[PDB]
């Protein structure tokens, strides 16, 4: 919800959070890594 | 220009009489864009209804 919150603040401009930029730049990398991670995670479950 | 912000496509409209050329797309910011698909350049965003 924080990751989504940062994007809508940039859209309205007004103001922005302090040191939450670093979380939002990598944000995209987390959303590839979480999916990528998932991939394996699932397989483990249905493997167990 | 240079300012490129990615804004969520909230609504899409498509009709026979308009044809397979035009796709009328609404956004989160409030604007409405039009994407004419081409066999030439993979896609083009022609008109900007309410910039």
């Amino acid at each position: 919800r924080l990751l989504k919150e940062v994007k809508y603040f940039l859209l309205l401009r007004l103001e922005v959070p302090t040191t939450a930029k670093d979380i939002y730049t990598k944000a995209e990398t987390y959303r590839t890594q979480i999916v990528a991670l998932d991939m394996i995670v699932d397989n483990y479950n249905h493997i167990k | 220009g240079e300012n490129e912000e990615i804004i969520g496509g909230t609504a899409l409209e498509y009709n026979v009489e308009a044809g397979p050329s035009k796709f009328l797309i609404g956004t989160e910011s409030g604007s409405i864009l039009t994407a004419n698909k081409k066999l030439k350049k993979p896609v083009e965003i022609t008109t900007r209804y309410g910039l």
